[PDB]
């Protein structure tokens, strides 16, 4: 079907200089396995688009700490002491983008929209060099669709035709990233046969996903584990 | 430092009216959720894609696919729903959120806000910039004064802006301020404080309200 | 029980002369039939209706047209409506014909706070006359504008006391998006359940977008072409 | 009438294994029933279904399940449902491999008119999005009322959008603004086509 035997194979589909778009919010709903395979392949000068950069230990932070990223496009960085010093060196270019704008940009690129207007960021440094236009007496700024060479995304389940369902807040950017990728690789905790997913349950139709791999369910890292008893 | 916070938080709770959908930002505003009274039924939106935040899970029960915006482990309330990030900001940007309570590093005369960055200290803005332009009502809770004694309520912001002319109401440990088309007006007062103190402690220009 | 209303009639009372009304449904599929019946019966006029089609002359939005309640129609397909078609040709009904892709996305933009967004659909045609043109990457796009209604009238399979909606099969179409664009949104549901009865990961349109919920018939669902093997 | 039988048979051949295809209302939807077993593919309905299947058994039609032409239909294995904005994201964003449509006219540069006659106005529906977002545009259309024009008269659905046109008569291909004929007797086509064309 759409299924690949291993993340190794799958990782060969990312090349030096690609735009990687990666699902996940924090450590949640992240393609941990694809990222590991990528780190091992050693691929370089990536521009990576993802909401955050994992932690310095896990997720996208692994790419950062192996020196694989030329440029990060994200809404929030966090506590990466590997992060701060690559930036300050000139060797890492960062584009901090408002989260809502980042989501809608990835959607846009996937949806064929080259640009759209939003109020988010008006009168802010984010507005710099963007088109400003007035609608009903108020200012909006133009934001441009983002598109990637590869998208890497994490699902609760996939079927062999690439249909994805997600789970709780592990959904986040994964579906919208699936759309914007020239080559979309879905990492899943369960791979079922085509037909086990109710078509009305499916969150990202198979058309957006070109390959699929099995990933891990047992070891999910919780960044901060806040509880009561 | 802990009464400052308890003053600020308790006053903010009063902004939640029954039936609201509300987004509480990272930092001090997430505290407000505890002290929501039982009369009041609301849904808290978490921008990573949940309408219906609940309290922290029982120890042992915590789930990795379920976290708030601060990357903490959470729970879901009766009638919750999940959606993707583009949907989530469709809600925020589209004006469907009734109220966003956010923290601040500085606020200005005109109701600008600045809470994402100190030049020379680089984290990011996440959902704050979207929130400030999209929630129907914008409320900031912030300590009036910094460690060094300098005020955070200024004519013009010295820090990178989160939003321009966005704050509808500011609550400090000292005061409450309203903004109506650029102008700031001192509107209520916390327990120890007078108008003098608030002048002495404020760099911004404000009208003092007809009634306080 | 919360957002749930007693009757279609009670709900119509909330629609006023000269409003913009946004309606879910594709052909006769997933339309708020009862809601439409009671608006016909309330006789409210000068309506700007926006919906993919205008039903048939015998059913759906075509019932309002026949009763002379529509001042202007924004849609993408006339099709098998001879009252629409002829009134269109005549100039009797003011009609803004919008490509289906653009229509969907315009309504989504209204609800998503997008006042404007660019697309290639319809360039080089009469549809793009009178609108801003912009090049991205060398190719020409038209600015299309976000649509907002006073009222949205959508049809669902299941709703909860809190406005959360699930749609069935092809019955979804415009309904989720029309829900976002209406200032006041009324959902018509075959089944009403108490809140908590619907799985949060199955919900298609969150209750945030819905202000009122009403019970609809599920046997009065109509079929235009009964094409059977 | 066999004209159209020659036209659909030939249309099956544009569709390769693994494709995601959109069949326009009218003639192109007939192709559905000629897809050979060998060819595994998903058929997209612009009303929000990926995975269109054949017509349902009497007594099992479902009002909630239809094609864009309003005909009662069937879903296949591992199909999916989505909403209208999504459906056109798929389409506008170029995910749709191939679209087949009818036409009232095709110009020489491969402009298509298939939505209206000044003074009959069904409307464009999804056609305009299809014609600009599908990577592959194929028109199957009867050749004469002629309909193969040097310049269109009816309002354009799309301008320079069709790659291949097939008719009762022959097969035409467009590359960067100009027309050839890849398939066929010969002598009749000069006579029959109002458009100008080449071949090797």
């Amino acid at each position: 079907g759409k299924v690949l035997s291993s993340s190794k194979e799958a990782a060969k589909l990312i090349h030096d200089g690609d735009t990687l778009i990666a699902g996940g919010f924090g450590l949640c709903g992240i393609p941990e396995q694809l990222i590991l395979s990528i780190r091992d392949q050693g691929v370089k000068d990536l521009t990576v688009v993802s909401n955050n950069c994992g932690v310095d230990d896990w997720g996208l932070g692994l790419l950062l700490a192996n020196k694989q990223i030329k440029k990060m496009i994200a809404s929030y960085v966090g506590e990466n002491k590997i992060f701060e010093r690559q930036f300050l060196s000139g060797e890492l270019e960062v584009e901090l983008v408002p989260q809502g704008t980042l989501a809608e940009r990835i959607r846009a690129g996937g949806a064929g929209i080259p640009g759209f207007y939003t109020a988010t960021g008006v009168g802010t440094s984010i507005a710099e060099g963007k088109e400003h236009k007035t609608f009903g007496g108020r200012t909006y700024v133009l934001e441009r669709g983002i598109t990637g060479d590869v998208a890497i995304v994490k699902a609760w389940k996939a079927d062999t035709m690439g249909n994805l369902i997600f789970r709780k807040t592990a959904r986040n950017f994964n579906p919208i990233a699936a759309m914007a990728g020239k080559i979309t690789i879905a990492e899943a905790e369960e791979i079922v046969e085509a037909g086990e997913l109710d078509p009305d349950h499916i969150h990202t139709p198979g058309i957006y996903v070109q390959h699929v791999v099995l990933g891990a369910s047992q070891e999910k890292r919780i960044e901060k584990r806040t509880v009561q008893q | 430092m802990k009464e400052a916070r308890k003053r600020m938080v308790k006053r903010a709770v009063q902004e939640i009216k029954d039936g609201m959908n509300v987004n509480l930002g990272i930092g001090m505003p997430t505290l407000v959720a505890n002290e929501i009274p039982d009369g009041v039924h609301v849904m808290l939106q978490s921008e990573n894609g949940l309408l219906g935040i609940g309290p922290y899970p029982l120890e042992g029960t915590e789930d990795a696919d379920l976290i708030n915006a601060g990357k903490e482990t959470i729970t879901e309330v009766t009638g919750a729903s999940y959606f993707d990030s583009a949907e989530s900001f469709a809600m925020i940007r589209g004006g469907h959120i009734d109220l966003a309570i956010l923290g601040g590093m500085e606020v200005s005369e005109q109701g600008d806000l600045a809470n994402w960055m100190i030049p020379g200290k680089v984290k990011g803005m996440g959902g704050a910039m979207d929130l400030v332009n999209g929630a129907k009502r914008i409320v900031v809770i912030m300590e009036h004064v910094n460690k060094h004694g300098e005020s955070k309520v200024k004519k013009t912001c010295s820090l990178p802006l989160t939003g321009q002319k966005v704050v509808h109401r500011l609550i400090t440990d000292l005061a409450v301020f309203d903004f109506v088309n650029g102008r700031m007006t001192l509107t209520e007062l916390q327990d120890g404080v007078t108008i003098e103190e608030v002048y002495e402690k404020t760099e911004a220009d404000f009208a003092v309200s007809q009634s306080v």
